[PDB]
RNA sequence: GUGUAGUAUCUGUUCUUUUCAGUGUAACAACUGAAAUGACCUCGAGGCUC
RNA sequence: UUACUAAGUCUCAUGUACUACAU
C-alpha cells in the first residue's frame, strides 16, 4: 500500500537517466527503479523484447498465416535435389558435387539477412521483405528505370524522364548532387536503354590479413 | 513437479554457488554479489591481482590481496573509517 | 568475396615470469 | 533426469569412485542421456556408495551395473560434469 | 593500437586479447563520404540503421558496431602491443604484446587457407588428445 | 520530412514506388498500406524521405509528373480562449459578435449559434486569455439590444483554470 | 461402420450489485467485505448542496 | 487523403481433432 504510494514520478526518473527517452510508464513499479533505469539505460544493454505485458503467448499473429513455408538457399538449389524429389503437393547425385557446394562454391557464402547486436524478433515483423529491401537499396540506383516500371509509366526508349523537364527549371536533387542526365549535365548520346543518366563521383589495404589464396578442404 | 523440482535444484544450487537471484532479490543482496565476484576475481587471478599492485601502488602485493578480501565484507568501510 | 576474417597465430615467446607458487619436494633422480 | 521430472538427483561434491551402469543403460550420459562421444568417467560421493547401493545402476537405480557411466562432450563443455553426484535417488 | 585503418587491436584489464573490425557498411560510407558531412549534413544510412537509432538510441548512438574479429585469452594483463611490419626480415607482419605480468607473444596472420586449415585440424587433435588416450585406454581395459 | 501520395493504382508496388521516388530523391522509409478487407492495395502511399529540403523538392518537381497505369500521381505535404455567453437577443447576428468582440479581443475562429432549453446562447473563441479576461470583465451581466448576457467561460470542468492561464500564455507566445 | 470415460480447439452468443475499502495486479483483471433514503438546479454529465 | 491494429471473459449451440478404455 504505502510502497506502492511510494513510488517517484517517471518524469522524477528521467533526471537521473543520461537516455530517458527508454524509460516508460512502467518503470515507475520497478521495485529498485533508480537502479532499473541506470541498468536499462546503459550503454550496450538490449532492452526486453515488447511482447510481454501481451497474453497472446508471442504468436498470434495474422501474419504468420502468410509466411511461406520454406525457400532453399540458392547454392543448396543448385544442386538440383529440388528436381529429383518433389517436396510440394532416385535422383542419383555425385558426393563432389554435394561436397563442393558445400566447401568449393559455398564457403564464402553466408545467408543475405542475419540480423544485428540489438536486433529482436517482435511477432508482426517478417525479416523477407526487409531482405528485398535491403538487396533493392542495393541494385536500384537513380538515373536508371527498370522497363517494367518503364511500361507502366508509358515512357518510350529514348525519352526522358517527365521529371527532367521540372528538373531542368527546378534545378538537380538536392540529395544527388552528383547526379547526371541526359541531355542536362550529361551526354544525350550516352542515353542507353534503361539508364538516362548515372551519378559521377567527385571523390576520385589488404586489411592485415589478405590471404592471398584460397583453397578449400578436398573430399578426395 | 517438473517446476517443483526446478525448486530444490534453486536451493541446492544456491547453496552451493552462493548469491543465485532467484525471483525477487533486494539491490543489497545482489550487489554484494556483484561486489563479492568481481574482487573475488581481481584477488584470484595473480595477473590481476599484480595489477592492482602496481596501479594502487601498495607497498607490497599481499596488502592488496587481503585488502580486497577484507573489502568483501560491508563493514570495512566503517573499518577504515576508524583508522 | 574475399573473406576478412583475419586468423592469428598466438605464439608465446617468453613464458610468465612472475612464480606465484613452489614446492621443496625432490621430484627426479 | 532429462526426461523423466521426478527423478531426483544427489549434488554431492564426488569422490574417487566411479559410478556404475547396468547393460540395460549403457552408453548414456547420465545426465543428458545422449549416446554419442562420452568423455570422463562419472565419480560419485561415498555416500552414494558404501554396500549394496554401491552396485545399483546410478541411472535406473534398480538393476546392478558392470559398466562405468561417462559424461558426454556436450556435458564435459556444459559443466554439468562437474556439478556434482548424479544418482537417482527416488525410483521415479 | 591499430593494424589497419578500420581494425584495432585491444586487451582487457582481465587478460582478453582481441581485434576489432569496422563492418564493411561503414567502410562503404567513409569511404565514399567526407568526415565534415557525418556530424551535420546529408550521409543517406540504410533503413535498418535509423530503425537502430530510435529502437536501440543506447547502443546504437555511435550508428555502427564491431563485428568481433578475433578474440583471445592470454591470462596475463597486455601492457605494450606493437604492429611490426616485419620480424627479422619475415614477411607476414606480425603484432608482439608484451604483458604485465611479464610475456611476450605474437599473433601472426596467416596468409591462404590451408596454413590454417592445417593448424586447425593439429590444434583439434591436441585439444582432445587426452581424451583420445583415455578412450584407447579405455577400449583396451574393454579388452582386458 | 514525409510525403503523402495518392492517385495510385493498387497495381503499383511496393519496389516500383521506391525505383520511382528513389529517381528523385533518396529515401528513407515507405509505408504503402495493404488492405485487410480487400488484400491488395487501397491507392495510396507515405513516403519518409531522409529531410524535408528533399521532402519539399520531390514535393514540387514530383506533382503532377509521372504517369502510372494512366492515373496521375498527386503528392502533397503532411487549443485557444472560449468563452460561453447566455441569453443573447435574437437580433444579435453572428457578425454583429464578431463586432462586439473585435474591441476586446482578436477572434481565432467565428462564433458559435446555438439554443438550449429558446435560449440563444454563443461560443466565442479568443486568441488570448487576457482579451478574454477583458470582455469577461466589461460584457459580463450586460445589457445588448435590451436583453441582459451572461459572459464567462465554456466548459471542457469550464475553462479558465490555472494551468490554463499558464499554458494558454505559451501558445501564446 | 461401434461403445465407455475423458481432453483440446474453433466459431456463435453475451455482458454480469450503480459505488466505496482491502487483497491482488506492471496496471488491469480477478478475488474479498458493506450498502441510502429523501429533496432541488442546468445541459447521461455536473453539486466547497442540504 | 483512411496515416496502418483488432479478438477477449460468460452463456448456450454448432465446427474439428484428440487421449485412456471395451468388443
Amino acid at each position: 500500500k504505502r510502497r506502492k504510494t511510494e513510488k517517484p514520478s517517471l518524469s522524477q526518473l528521467k533526471s537521473q537517466v543520461p537516455y530517458p527517452q527508454i524509460i516508460e510508464w512502467y518503470d515507475c513499479d520497478a521495485r529498485y527503479p533508480g537502479l532499473l533505469a541506470s541498468i536499462k539505460c546503459t550503454k550496450n544493454v538490449i532492452p526486453v523484447p515488447s511482447h510481454w505485458q501481451s497474453k497472446k503467448e508471442y504468436l498470434s499473429g495474422r501474419s504468420l498465416l502468410g509466411k511461406r513455408p520454406f525457400e532453399l538457399p540458392d547454392i543448396i538449389k543448385k544442386t538440383n535435389i529440388e528436381q529429383m524429389r518433389s517436396t510440394l503437393p532416385a535422383l542419383d547425385l555425385d558426393y563432389k558435387k554435394l561436397h563442393d557446394v558445400f566447401f568449393k562454391i559455398g564457403a564464402n557464402w553466408k545467408p543475405d539477412h542475419l540480423l544485428c547486436f540489438g536486433d529482436v524478433y517482435y511477432e508482426n515483423r517478417n525479416l523477407f521483405e526487409e531482405t528485398n529491401w535491403k538487396r533493392m537499396v542495393d541494385h536500384k540506383r537513380p538515373g536508371r528505370i527498370s522497363q517494367e516500371l518503364r511500361a507502366i509509366m508509358n515512357l518510350p526508349e529514348g525519352q526522358l524522364p517527365p521529371w527532367c523537364m521540372k528538373m531542368k527549371d527546378i534545378g538537380l536533387p538536392t540529395g544527388y548532387p552528383d547526379l547526371k542526365i541526359a541531355g542536362l549535365n550529361w551526354d544525350i548520346t550516352n542515353l542507353k536503354g534503361d539508364v538516362y543518366g548515372k551519378i559521377i563521383p567527385n571523390h576520385h589495404r589488404n586489411y592485415f590479413g589478405a590471404l592471398i589464396s584460397f583453397e578449400t578442404p578436398e573430399f578426395e | 513437479a517438473e517446476k517443483q523440482r526446478q525448486l530444490k535444484l534453486q536451493k541446492i544450487y544456491k547453496q552451493k554457488y552462493i548469491g543465485l537471484g532467484d525471483e525477487s532479490t533486494t539491490r543489497e543482496q545482489w550487489q554484494r554479489n556483484v561486489r563479492n565476484d568481481t574482487l573475488n576475481t581481481l584477488q584470484g587471478h595473480s595477473a590481476s591481482l599484480e595489477y592492482v599492485s602496481l596501479s594502487r601502488g601498495d607497498l607490497s602485493i599481499r596488502d592488496t590481496r587481503i585488502h580486497l578480501l577484507k573489502s568483501m565484507s560491508p563493514g570495512y568501510k566503517a573499518y577504515l573509517r576508524e583508522e | 568475396a574475399k573473406d576478412d576474417e583475419l586468423y592469428l597465430y598466438h605464439l608465446t615467446l617468453k613464458k610468465q615470469t612472475n612464480f606465484v607458487h613452489s614446492c621443496i619436494g625432490h621430484f627426479v633422480d | 533426469s532429462r526426461h523423466q521430472f521426478d527423478l531426483i538427483m544427489c549434488l554431492k561434491q564426488p569422490g574417487v569412485q566411479t559410478g556404475l551402469l547396468c547393460e540395460k543403460c549403457d552408453g548414456k550420459c547420465p545426465i543428458c542421456d545422449s549416446y554419442v562421444r562420452p568423455k570422463r568417467k562419472v565419480r560419485v560421493c561415498e555416500n552414494c556408495s558404501f554396500g549394496k547401493q554401491a552396485k545399483n545402476c546410478i541411472i535406473c537405480n534398480l538393476n546392478v551395473g558392470v559398466n562405468d557411466a561417462f559424461y558426454c562432450w556436450e556435458c564435459c563443455r556444459l559443466g554439468k560434469d562437474k556439478d556434482g553426484c548424479p544418482r537417482i535417488l527416488n525410483l521415479g | 593500437k591499430f593494424l589497419d585503418e578500420a581494425t584495432v587491436i585491444g586487451a582487457d584489464r582481465y587478460g582478453n586479447a582481441w581485434t576489432l573490425r569496422s563492418p564493411p557498411e561503414c567502410e562503404k560510407i567513409m569511404s565514399n563520404h567526407d568526415p565534415s558531412e557525418l556530424s551535420n549534413g546529408a550521409i543517406k544510412y540504410p533503413l535498418d540503421v535509423i530503425t537502430l537509432q530510435q529502437k536501440l538510441p543506447n547502443t546504437y548512438d555511435c550508428k555502427f558496431k564491431f563485428q568481433l574479429l578475433n578474440h583471445f585469452f592470454v591470462n596475463d594483463i597486455i601492457t605494450d602491443f606493437h604492429i611490426l611490419d616485419s620480424l627479422s626480415n619475415s614477411d607476414r607482419p606480425g603484432c608482439i604484446y608484451m604483458g604485465l605480468q611479464g610475456t611476450v607473444g605474437c599473433f601472426i596472420p596467416l596468409l591462404s587457407k590451408g596454413n590454417v586449415f592445417m593448424m586447425g585440424n593439429i590444434e583439434n587433435i591436441m585439444a582432445e588428445a587426452d581424451d583420445t588416450f583415455y578412450l584407447d585406454y579405455e577400449s583396451r581395459k574393454k579388452n582386458n | 520530412n514525409t510525403v503523402y501520395v495518392g492517385n495510385i493504382d493498387p497495381r503499383i508496388t511496393k519496389e516500383q514506388l521506391y525505383e520511382l521516388f528513389i529517381q528523385i530523391n533518396p529515401v528513407l522509409r515507405i509505408k504503402y498500406p495493404k488492405d485487410k478487407v480487400l488484400q491488395a492495395y487501397q491507392g495510396y502511399a507515405f513516403i519518409e524521405f531522409y529531410n524535408q529540403g528533399d521532402a519539399q523538392y520531390a514535393i514540387k518537381i514530383m506533382n503532377n509528373t509521372v504517369r502510372l497505369y494512366d492515373r496521375l500521381i498527386k503528392v502533397r505535404q503532411v487549443p485557444i480562449a472560449k468563452l460561453f455567453i447566455k441569453n443573447l437577443a435574437d437580433s444579435i447576428d453572428s457578425d454583429q459578435l464578431v463586432k462586439i468582440f473585435n474591441k476586446f479581443g482578436k477572434l481565432i475562429r467565428e462564433p458559435e449559434i446555438f439554443y438550449l432549453s429558446k435560449l440563444k446562447c454563443a461560443y466565442v473563441y479568443f486568441e488570448d486569455f487576457e482579451k478574454a479576461d477583458l470582455a469577461i470583465k466589461s460584457l459580463n451581466n450586460q445589457l445588448v439590444a435590451n436583453n441582459r448576457i451572461t459572459v464567462d467561460y465554456a466548459f471542457k470542468n469550464g475553462k479558465g483554470n490555472a494551468k490554463y492561464g499558464d499554458d494558454v500564455d505559451r501558445l501564446l507566445n
